[PDB]
């Protein structure tokens, strides 16, 4: 049985992805009491329950368990409130580990970095949106040396 | 069936993990924290085990950002199909020890020096519970049986 | 559709090569020139890019004739499936450094020995652009969905 | 078929071993006896032959016992569909020599030590007529015809 | 052509599996003329032959060359004499190599190992067949370190 | 597109192995215009048409390639002058790399290694065509220590 923060984590998650109740059950095949009770912390969920909305979700799996590996570390998850900015910059990353040879073998894990992208940012008062691929591939590459 | 079964022999134990679909592998997690010295060389338990189905081999290999930045050397592990204990990742650091050089500092698996509680020979690495230290990856085999011949023949 | 689609992505690029239909993988080779003094690691470019397909991974490894008469040590290399990069080739140059042992000779992929421009530690190697490096053997996966169990069971 | 025909080239040398029908590989045994001091590297004779059929590769590499309890490195052969000559073991003993340290003992494939008739380096392995060396382990391959692309494309 | 005393190896081994010479060549495929002839020291037998034969007895065939191996070092072969025994421990020692990782990534040759343990019993006077696995883990795991 | 010479290359070639224009397009599927226009340094040639060209030759493509490179460091390209001796001698190459251990683990190049020989044996004024598979082997050995 995992903790029940991870309720906390499927709802606002299924929220950012515009996604029902009944349109998460449709793609997962749960009954839509059991989700409600996932959500609100009735039932307790499984690991090989987090694989089922994962893929409901669009989202990877191992992506939850280090949300809530950050609940764990404090008691909330950044990522997870600022979710919208950490989709945005991944995308970028993935790109650019599946293109770029110096990414592809001097990466260590691509979570870990998506997040030193977006605090080296903050640090510095610089909206992820008003940048590009390029920008952040420089940037990639000098957290890698 | 296209499932692999998986068990989780402690709470040190990380279910292992994959981003993409077309990926080759699964990334597998340290379950232990080990000081490696120069040449010196441990298998280090993962708390995972898993049921590789027959007609198959699982390889236990390195990963490209750990082994380019790094002086610990993986030797892969070919796990039958059947075998259920502990999976361990067999390594060495394979830095050698320059004359003196001794220090507080040890580096992880990023390359990275930070400050331990003990001094040691320069280039000395420490590996932590929850590192993304190897890859799983499970390939099909061919198993026939052996014929002993004078001469090789046509099939 | 057994086909392999490669880019040339620069002049110093060169098409993989390969003998006899049977042969396991295609010869690999360098696009640049590396000087490597003992223990000194480097990723090597070759200014190729390939598209494996899904349900593959592509090896990225070792020649005999180069790592039995060198020190030149190849960590072999894991490409996804959609990796679309320049390939890299992972090496070590595992000699050890003899005490002062200083030379203007340097050795090559053959374990022979050239003289060169500078002064350094005799052992050290010197890698052309168009040496024969590595090869690629492509070999078919298993990528199934994981489970956890509390206890194994039969299939 | 399902059968894999065996050469045996000699009166040392011995059929590949297997314990279960279901495990990856055939256990490979040397057919010489070899000292190797640190750093040294050979190639070692089985005085087996192997015929790999069209389509496979066969992996001649190590054994979890022998690579984590000794210092000897196998680097992994890869054997074509129709190699047919005398397979041999690619083998660095990568322990370094420590300052003077001069012993008459050798260590073996165990990990153990014994007297020998000269004196050697300390670190010295000794690898015997009839040793569990390697093991044999054969997959399927893909070779495709190559195509040069300007930019990727669908399949 | 193998040996002449394969023949008693043969037969010894399809005595204690409690095994016909006709019931064997049903499952062998062998004449019973053959398999006579065979143990008898009559026809030498292949390399072959032996794999053949081991698979008809529910023996790994090495092992049968392993006796052998014996026989030419002495002139007898121990573990033939002893093979209830060797039976029962061999069997611990493969239950062992599968599911425990210090023995699976340390192991050398488990034929070796299970007469090392063997031999180690018989110096203490002590009955195999009052001893359970966990006994024989803990000790094995001594002679691999 | 490739330089112009190897239209000389796929000629010479060509003749050599006794086909005509209009059989080479039999197994190779080109028109007989284009096959001309290729010899004739009219079109000028792909990498991919290459690939097809040795297919239809019944010869490694990679081996036009290293012609070429000859033409390109000198101007003109003994091995295809000389391509017969090329020829007999590659074939005792390939059959030592594919039978003998001492060849298969040390060979670095086997097209280098077939110029060697064949240069070796022209500074002692042998000809190719008094010698046999047997000394070829131990001469091929000694350049590989
Ligand atoms: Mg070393
Ligand atoms: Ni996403
Ligand atoms: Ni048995
Ligand atoms: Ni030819």
């Amino acid at each position: 049985e995992l903790p029940t923060h991870y309720g906390t984590i499927i709802k606002t998650l299924r929220k950012y992805m515009k996604l029902t109740q009944s349109k998460l059950s449709e793609r997962t095949g749960f009954s839509q009491n059991t989700i409600s009770n996932h959500e609100n912390g009735n039932r307790n969920i499984g690991v090989n329950e987090i694989e089922i909305y994962g893929k409901g979700l669009g989202i990877p799996s191992y992506i939850l368990h280090r949300i809530s590996d950050e609940f764990k570390e404090k008691g909330y998850s950044p990522t997870l409130n600022d979710f919208g900015k950490f989709d945005k910059m991944y995308s970028y990353v993935n790109k650019a580990y599946y293109n770029d040879g110096d990414i592809y073998y001097s990466s260590y894990d691509l979570y870990d970095e998506t997040i030193k992208l977006l605090e080296l940012l903050k640090e510095s008062k610089i909206n992820v949106n008003d940048i590009d691929y390029d920008y952040v591939l420089k940037l990639y590459k000098q957290i890698l040396s | 069936t296209n499932t692999l079964q998986v068990r989780l022999l402690s709470e040190n134990a990380r279910m292992p993990e994959r981003n993409h679909k077309t990926d080759a592998g699964y990334d597998i997690f340290s379950a232990e924290t080990v000081v490696l010295e120069p040449q010196e060389k441990a298998v280090i338990k993962t708390d995972v085990a898993v049921s590789i189905p027959e007609g198959y081999v699982g390889l236990l290999t390195s990963r490209s950002g750990v082994s380019s930045k790094t002086h610990l050397v993986i030797e892969t592990g070919k796990i039958d199909a059947g075998y259920h204990g502990n999976l361990g990742i067999n390594i060495k650091n394979d830095a050698i020890a320059s004359n003196g050089y001794i220090t507080p500092g040890v580096f992880d698996i990023k390359g990275e020096i930070d400050l331990s509680d003990a001094i040691r020979q320069y280039g000395t690495y420490q590996i932590n519970e929850g590192d993304k230290l190897a890859q799983l990856v499970i390939v099909p085999i061919w198993t026939p049986e052996l014929k002993q011949v004078e001469e090789f023949e046509s099939v």
